[PDB]
């Protein structure tokens, strides 16, 4: 669920270097195949193989 | 469910005889070709995910009219059914690959398919596009053993020639 | 109004200020359809050609053509009044009638007065002035966000596919105007420009046929509340 | 173009009779609840761009094959025409809320839409899904239950009117299918 | 055994060995060899005798017919006819049974469906009465049925279970009463035997029965018969009705449960080991606290009609008495 | 059991939707019909004994097979069974007339009635003739304008007739 | 296997008299209502593919555990036997629409169907659901209120006949449960 | 070849009797509905070319991927086979329309079609697109008698429901 309600991280107050942005795949063709299933875009990312289990039960 | 041992047991059963040396030679050949079949089964259960992913991606890479309108799949749900059906197919190729006859692939996948693909407006040529992509994709002596490759190609060809 | 196909696919308007001969020719094809005029008819229209080589009142050019016996002969003498009014819309405005009321308006302006008042009625429409003015040759317009959807369907169906020539064909919009049913999807589909993916709707199949919208069919609607579904009828 | 008044008059026209009691009684119920209809149309209008944005963005995110190469949202021009159409649909639904009768929505926009989206190759599944998203978002704004905006109005029950607006959206989504 | 495993219900219904097919693909004459024909010939005995036993000495009966099948004389249609007319097939199936049972067997042997309605019985009984035994058997074989389904070169098979024959739902269930899976022969099951006519009230009135799959316990029910009331005077005791009218429906839909093996040793009242009424051995129930010699369950196989809300309790009661459930059908 | 209302609620829960406004309008309509409905049920419940008796007289008069020795209604016991069965049929048609749904009449009486009358040797068509007679007498009794406010009751007699026709259809 | 004629004749045979006036009068109403029944059977027969397809596909979409592995429809062949069964049910319903009496449907297909589907493992609820979808779609085609096919016939009243067809479908759906 | 008179003659022949008054009433209904059937046959033989032209044009209007590459219709010859096939179909609709039963349409067009369109990689959905175009686009009052239009639509619906 993890949702903060009253919450804003400014990301303009940070020092000029320390805003880093990373894209999993830097391509057009591989972010979306012709068919619907996707591992990045849409709700289709929900249906990747793996990640079905959970490791937070250690608490 | 057809295999070596079910064909020979069912054949001698239809005869009315105990199993002579002929059936024993047949199951001897089963346990000769076994290692190549099970190697192919190990690698198929290894990377089934990426095989089905490349299969459907190339299937809509060929035919784009699938999402054109009602024909084929124009929604995320139908494409989910697409990748699920190719999951079933590779799972039956794994099963027939373990059994070593085309029995579970025939009775579960092939038998009475035509009424279903016909009635539910499913084109078979797109299935064949998926399988002929995966047929071509495997590289001889790059992963599985050369005979295992032969075993896998044979089974997949059976799927294609049974489809259309 | 985005106007999706206005400049991307459809060729640009033939404005006046370029060479006169191209304006004259393009107005022949638009005012006429693919008429394919010959030597006699071009000699017969020479005085309008003179008036438009002189001053570029292409509005007055179109008026002068539609008043001439070459246009009157074919369309007002071989052709029946239903098709006459409809073609008149197509030749002058580029577009079809959007409703039965407007078709009744044009027919009424005919029957009260005559032919010339009708022609001056098309040429003096404010809609015609905003689309074309005195200086731009008539053409088919892709506005987007039209007043009626039927305006788009009938307009495209009556703007034929490249190589049109209404001299063979018979009137497709009379039952369509009076009934309010929009034309066949195939004729609409044939007339669209290239790259519009002509008629890749028409969901046909074992499942999801839904080939003809049916007015009388009852209306159903389902929404999902956390309890379950509300169907509103 | 017929409002609720013209519907009562046209129906009474067929029998060639005066308005009478009962039809005028239902029309009295129309007039009394007019402010609720007024503020309802104000709610759907004063958020409308944002409804169209959220609905079409949701239509793409539910079905990511539209933005896939080959889909009907794949280009900028196709996407512009897409946003344009959603805006038009919400416009005529707003007209149908002011009128109280769906004659305007039937004569302007709905008549010859299936044939148009057949002619252009537009997908039915995408069209009805986006309409349904505008339906739910619109009724959520009309009950003042939006999770992003809660504007101040006088309290009152408005079940009827929300069912009416849901009936117009179901008319559009049923019309494209 | 069951339904869900193997994605095929019909294997597990006991029709596992009836899927194999035999046709003579060999045209002309067989000289020297005699493997393939002896296989087909064996399947003809397995079909027409329905797995009945033929001794080596008996094989000398029908040896002429057998030596004419091997030649170009008889198609297997006509060889099947020749096996059907001979003294064997008369002794087993015709002479032992009343005329009606004989008919139903002749469909199990020749056509492999059951009769569905009384009229099929009308046709065949009529032909027998007008013309006798040979015309009876011809009236099975000399019809558009056999010719269409088998085409004269293929040995008969059980098709009554199959959807393709129009039949009746009744004839499907009746189909499983007549065929009990591989081992059961013509007289192997009860409900056929020699003097029994198998299903008569069922086959005549097209009462669809129920299916008990063979095995998995409760394999035998052989449910008790009912009479018809004051007219055609009957005993009302023995069976629950197939119908369940109103007044008891309240409390859920009615289910007919058939319990199969009921016996004294099995019946314990829920607690293991047999109850001893007196200190020393008197194991029957004390009637009025005085010793009785009447068994607790008096016929094996009593039925229960039970509404839904009472199912659980009844489901417990059966298993208290160690009875085993044959089948449960909603009624 | 199902009553107009129960059937609509039961279907609406079997899909798990709420009731649309359309359904609620229909419900309200049937209620507004409901006084007349109770009037028809009152008529039938009153004169029921004469319906069964007279209809049995006409049954045995048109078919004098059953009263003779060896016929099916020949014994004191079997006669009583015969009359009582007619009273059963008339009872459930009165029930289904109240409920507005034909479910009670099917589930309690008609569904499986033929299996019984096969199983007993009873001629089914003779029962059907008897139910046709109860239909004639009951409708002609239902359309009597005695003691009651005037209006239109054609739809309710239509419905009632449908129930009896279903009874004679289910024995035959 | 008897229609309306055979029903009247057999009932008048047990009554042991001549046919008579009242029976013939009701049968005259049947024959005068003949062509409506003709066109009705035409509608249901010339929409067989859609009725079976949509019905069973709706049965799967309502209850998606049929298609899950271990369901009746999981096997490919099972799906084919499923579609065949839907087709046959629709077929005998069309026969009962011709005959005017359900004797054909009761004696042929309805008799022992429940116990067959019990013995094979078929869930009764899914089938009841499929028969109900065939009912609603079939009455919508018989009343020309289908949402994608609108054929021209002369207008009239066929409410009686719709209730008749719905009675046969309710007979089937009540017969499997 | 199924018609009214072949069904009743074959039925009484399977009975073993002379044709009674029931068969005579059946052929009486044949000669009642005859005039509407033959009217529809006259108009179909009138404009078959424009009907097949609109049918194929809409069939490739709906489907465009037939034209590219491996798929049928790519070359001019295959598209000529396409309009030839639709010529056969309208000619069989004319034949069954004259006969009045679905006999010649069934035995000449439908019987064993599925192995042929399945084996030769021919999609049936395109055929259905052609026929549903010729089904949707007609007016009973305008170009045919009221009964005839019904008969034509019925026959064409039979084709569609027999196809997929
Ligand atoms: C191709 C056949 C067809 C044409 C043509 C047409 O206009 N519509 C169909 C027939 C049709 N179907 C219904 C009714 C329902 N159909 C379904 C099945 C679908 N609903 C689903 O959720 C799914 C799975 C995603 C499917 C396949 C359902 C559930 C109904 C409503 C059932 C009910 O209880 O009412 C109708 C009648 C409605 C209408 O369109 O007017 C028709 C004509
Ligand atoms: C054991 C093996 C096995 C299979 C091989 C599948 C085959 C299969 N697919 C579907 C069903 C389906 N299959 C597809 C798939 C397609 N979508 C398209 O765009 C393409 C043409 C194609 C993928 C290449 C779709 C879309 C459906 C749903 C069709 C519909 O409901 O319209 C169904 C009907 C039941 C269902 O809806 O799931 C079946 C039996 N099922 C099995 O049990
Ligand atoms: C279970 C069966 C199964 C297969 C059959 C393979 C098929 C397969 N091959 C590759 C992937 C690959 N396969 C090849 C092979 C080729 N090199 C060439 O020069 C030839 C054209 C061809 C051998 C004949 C190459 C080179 C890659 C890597 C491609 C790349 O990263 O560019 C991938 C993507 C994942 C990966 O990078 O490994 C997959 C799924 N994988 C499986 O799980
Ligand atoms: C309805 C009546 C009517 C007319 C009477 C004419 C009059 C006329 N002539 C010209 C136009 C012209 N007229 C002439 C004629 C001439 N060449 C010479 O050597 C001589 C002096 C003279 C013939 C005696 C020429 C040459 C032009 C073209 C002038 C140019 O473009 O330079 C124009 C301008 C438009 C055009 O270019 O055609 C007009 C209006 N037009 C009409 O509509
Ligand atoms: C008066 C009412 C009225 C309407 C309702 C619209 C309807 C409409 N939309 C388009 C045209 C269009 N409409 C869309 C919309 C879509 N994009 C998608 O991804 C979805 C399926 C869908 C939004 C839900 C698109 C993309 C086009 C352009 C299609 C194309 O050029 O390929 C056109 C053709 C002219 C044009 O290009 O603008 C028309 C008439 N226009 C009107 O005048
Ligand atoms: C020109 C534009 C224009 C508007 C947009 C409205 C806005 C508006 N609404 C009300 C007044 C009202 N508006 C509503 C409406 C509501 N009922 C509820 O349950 C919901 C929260 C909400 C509908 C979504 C109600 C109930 C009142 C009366 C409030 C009261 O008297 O308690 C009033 C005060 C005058 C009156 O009582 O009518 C005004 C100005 N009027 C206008 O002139
Ligand atoms: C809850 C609903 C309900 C019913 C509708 C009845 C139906 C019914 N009737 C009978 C039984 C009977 N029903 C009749 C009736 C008939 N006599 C004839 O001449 C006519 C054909 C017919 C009246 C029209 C007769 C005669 C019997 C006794 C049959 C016999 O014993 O021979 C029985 C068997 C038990 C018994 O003997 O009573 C049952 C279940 N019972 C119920 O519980
Ligand atoms: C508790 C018992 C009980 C009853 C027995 C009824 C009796 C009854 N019936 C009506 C009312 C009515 N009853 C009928 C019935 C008739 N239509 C005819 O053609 C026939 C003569 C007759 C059926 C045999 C009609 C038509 C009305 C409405 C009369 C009218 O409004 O004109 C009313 C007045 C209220 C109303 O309109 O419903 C009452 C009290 N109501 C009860 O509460
Ligand atoms: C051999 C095949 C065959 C058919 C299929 C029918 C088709 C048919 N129906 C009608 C005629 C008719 N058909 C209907 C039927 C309808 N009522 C409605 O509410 C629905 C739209 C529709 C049922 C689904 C009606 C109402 C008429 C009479 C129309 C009228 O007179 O207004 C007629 C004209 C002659 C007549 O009046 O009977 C014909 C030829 N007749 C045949 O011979
Ligand atoms: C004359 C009438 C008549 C009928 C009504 C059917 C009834 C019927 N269905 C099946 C057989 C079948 N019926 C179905 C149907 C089902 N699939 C499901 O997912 C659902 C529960 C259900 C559709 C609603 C299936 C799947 C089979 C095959 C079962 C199996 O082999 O496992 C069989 C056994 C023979 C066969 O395999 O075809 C029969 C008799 N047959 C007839 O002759
Ligand atoms: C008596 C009735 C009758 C028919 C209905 C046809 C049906 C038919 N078509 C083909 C054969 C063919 N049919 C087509 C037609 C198609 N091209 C496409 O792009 C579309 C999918 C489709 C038109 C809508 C094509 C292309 C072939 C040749 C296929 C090939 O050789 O690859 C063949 C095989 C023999 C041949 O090559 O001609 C047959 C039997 N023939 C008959 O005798
Ligand atoms: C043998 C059977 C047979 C048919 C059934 C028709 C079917 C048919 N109609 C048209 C053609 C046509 N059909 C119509 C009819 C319509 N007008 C409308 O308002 C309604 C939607 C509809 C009447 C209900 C129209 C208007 C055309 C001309 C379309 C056009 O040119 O735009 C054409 C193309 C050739 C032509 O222009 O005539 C054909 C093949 N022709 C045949 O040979
Ligand atoms: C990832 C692809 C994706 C989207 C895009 C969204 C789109 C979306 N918005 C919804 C519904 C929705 N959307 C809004 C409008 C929106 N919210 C606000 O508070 C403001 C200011 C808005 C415009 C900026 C509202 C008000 C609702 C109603 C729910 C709510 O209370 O927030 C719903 C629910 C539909 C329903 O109830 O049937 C969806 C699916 N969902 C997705 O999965």
């Amino acid at each position: 669920i993890a949702n903060p309600d009253v919450s804003s991280v400014d990301y303009q107050l940070m020092p000029p270097g320390s805003v880093i942005v990373q894209p999993d795949e830097v391509s057009a063709a591989k972010m979306l195949p012709v068919s619907g299933m996707s591992k990045h875009i849409g709700k289709t990312k929900r249906l990747v193989e793996g990640d079905g289990l959970s490791d937070y039960s250690r608490l | 469910m057809k295999s070596v041992i079910t064909t020979t047991i069912s054949a001698a059963d239809a005869a009315g005889r105990f199993p002579s040396s002929s059936d024993l030679e047949s199951i001897q050949g089963n346990i000769q070709r076994a290692s190549a079949r099970l190697e192919a089964a190990e690698k198929l259960s290894g990377n089934h995910e990426a095989v089905v992913k490349e299969a459907g991606d190339a299937c809509f890479a060929k035919y784009s009219y699938l999402k054109n309108s009602g024909e084929a799949g124009d929604s995320q749900e139908k494409i989910n059914k697409c990748y699920r059906d190719v999951d079933h197919y590779m799972r039956l190729i794994n099963y027939s690959l373990v059994v070593g006859g085309t029995g579970p692939l025939d009775e579960w996948g092939i038998a009475g398919s035509r009424e279903v693909y016909r009635t539910l407006n499913l084109p078979g040529s797109a299935y064949i596009a998926s399988f002929t992509f995966t047929r071509d994709r495997l590289c001889v002596p790059r992963d599985m053993s050369s005979q295992a490759g032969v075993e896998f190609v044979a089974a997949l060809d059976y799927v294609i020639n049974s489809l259309s | 109004a985005f106007s999706s196909i206005d400049r991307i696919l459809t060729a640009d308007p033939v404005a006046f200020p370029n060479g006169t001969e191209s304006v004259i020719r393009a107005t022949y094809i638009q005012v006429f359809g693919n008429a394919h005029v010959m030597d006699s008819e071009r000699e017969e229209l020479a005085t309008a050609e003179s008036n438009v080589c002189r001053t570029g009142n292409v509005r007055e050019f179109v008026r002068a053509i539609v008043l001439s016996e070459n246009y009157k002969s074919r369309f007002f003498y071989s052709v029946s009044q239903y098709r006459f009014i409809e073609l008149m819309f197509k030749h002058i405005l580029g577009r079809a009638p959007e409703s039965r009321a407007e078709y009744a308006e044009a027919m009424a302006v005919y029957n009260t007065k005559g032919y010339e008042p009708l022609v001056s009625w098309f040429v003096d429409s404010l809609e015609y002035n905003e689309n074309f003015g005195s200086w731009i040759v008539p053409y088919g317009i892709y506005q987007g966000c039209y007043s009626s959807n039927e305006l788009f369907n009938r307009s495209v169906a009556m703007r034929l596919a490249p190589g049109c020539s209404d001299k063979g064909r018979s009137a497709m919009l009379q039952y369509c105007v009076l009934s309010g049913d929009s034309p066949n999807w195939l004729s609409i589909s044939k007339a669209l420009p290239a790259g519009t993916e002509k008629g890749t709707g028409l969901c046909i199949g074992g499942h999801w046929q839904s080939s003809q919208r049916n007015k009388q069919a009852p209306v159903k609607g389902k929404s999902k509340i956390p309890g379950g579904v509300i169907v509103t009828e | 173009m017929l409002d609720a008044f013209s519907r009562v008059v046209v129906n009474s026209d067929s029998k060639a009779a005066y308005v009478g009691g009962s039809d005028l009684q239902s029309l009295k119920t129309f007039i009394s609840d007019g402010n609720k209809r007024l503020d309802a149309v104000n709610c759907i209008v004063s958020n409308a761009s944002c409804i169209v944005s959220d609905a079409i963005s949701g239509m793409i995110c539910e079905n990511p094959g539209l933005i896939a190469p080959g889909g009907n949202c794949y280009t900028n021009r196709r996407m512009a025409a897409c946003l344009r159409d959603g805006e038009i649909i919400l416009r005529y639904v707003s007209y149908a809320l002011l009128a109280g009768d769906s004659s305007v929505l039937d004569d302007r926009c709905l008549n010859g839409l299936k044939e148009t989206y057949i002619a252009l190759g537009v997908p039915t599944a995408s069209t009805s899904r986006a309409v349904s998203i505008m339906k739910a978002a619109s009724t959520a704004f009309i009950m003042n239950t939006a999770s992003g905006r809660k504007i101040e109005i006088a309290a009152g029950d408005c079940q009827a009117l929300q069912s009416e607006a849901a009936a117009y959206f179901d008319k559009v989504g049923s019309a494209v299918d | 055994l069951g339904t869900v495993l193997g994605n095929s219900s019909l294997d597990k219904l006991g029709l596992d060995k009836f899927v194999d097919r035999f046709e003579v693909n060999e045209a002309g004459r067989p000289d020297g060899f005699s493997a393939d024909y002896e296989v087909i010939i064996r399947a003809c005995y397995m079909q027409i005798f329905a797995n009945a036993y033929i001794m080596e000495s008996e094989r000398a009966e029908m040896a002429k017919a057998e030596s004419e099948f091997r030649d170009g004389r008889f198609t297997v249609k006509e060889f099947c006819r020749a096996l059907a007319k001979s003294y064997q097939y008369r002794k087993r199936f015709f002479d032992g049974r009343p005329l009606y049972g004989a008919i139903e067997l002749c469909f199990k042997h020749i056509l492999g469906r059951t009769p569905d309605g009384l009229e099929h019985y009308r046709a065949k009984s009529a032909v027998y009465d007008t013309k006798g035994y040979e015309a009876f058997i011809d009236a099975f074989f000399d019809d558009g049925e056999y010719d269409a389904f088998y085409d004269s070169y293929c040995v008969p098979f059980y098709r009554g279970h199959l959807t393709t024959s129009n039949l009746s739902m009744a004839a499907f269930t009746h189909m499983f009463q007549v065929v009990r899976g591989s081992s059961t022969s013509d007289k192997a099951n009860p409900r056929t035997m020699t003097n029994q006519i198998t299903l008569n009230q069922a086959g005549i009135q097209s009462i669809p029965l129920a299916v008990v799959a063979p095995g998995a316990d409760g394999a035998t029910f052989l449910a008790p018969d009912a009479s018809a009331g004051s007219w055609q005077t009957g005993f009302s005791g023995a069976t629950k009705a197939r119908t369940s009218h109103g007044s008891r429906q309240e409390k859920g839909k009615m289910f007919r449960i058939e319990v199969a093996n009921n016996t004294q040793y099995s019946a314990v009242g829920g607690g293991s080991g047999i109850k001893l009424q007196s200190r020393s051995g008197k194991f029957y129930k004390m009637r009025n606290m005085a010793p009785a010699k009447v068994s607790t369950f008096r016929r094996a196989n009593n039925v229960y009609l039970v509404p839904f809300d009472e199912l659980s309790a009844t489901y417990i009661k059966i298993h208290k008495n160690g009875g085993s459930i044959a089948s449960i059908t909603p009624v | 059991m199902l009553d107009a209302f129960a059937k609509v609620v039961a279907q609406a829960d079997a899909r798990g939707e709420f009731l649309s406004n359309k359904q609620l309008n229909s419900l309200e309509t049937m209620i507004g019909e409901g006084n007349k409905r109770l009037d028809i049920v009152n008529k039938i419940n009153s004169n029921a004994s004469t319906i069964v008796t007279n209809s049995a007289r006409a049954l045995f008069a048109e078919q004098p097979q059953l009263i003779q020795p060896g016929g099916n209604a020949y014994t004191s016991r079997r006669m009583a069974a015969c009359l009582r069965d007619m009273e059963i049929v008339l009872r459930y048609v009165s029930y289904a007339m109240t409920a507005g749904d034909s479910s009670v009449l099917d589930d309690r009486c008609l569904n499986g009635l033929r299996e019984t009358y096969q199983a007993l040797g009873t001629p089914g068509t003779s029962v059907a003739v008897a139910i046709q007679k109860m239909k004639e007498a009951s409708i002609a009794l239902a359309n009597d304008l005695n003691g009651v406010p005037l209006g239109d009751c054609s739809s309710l007699n239509s419905e009632l007739a449908v129930y009896f026709d279903r009874a004679a259809a289910a024995v035959v």
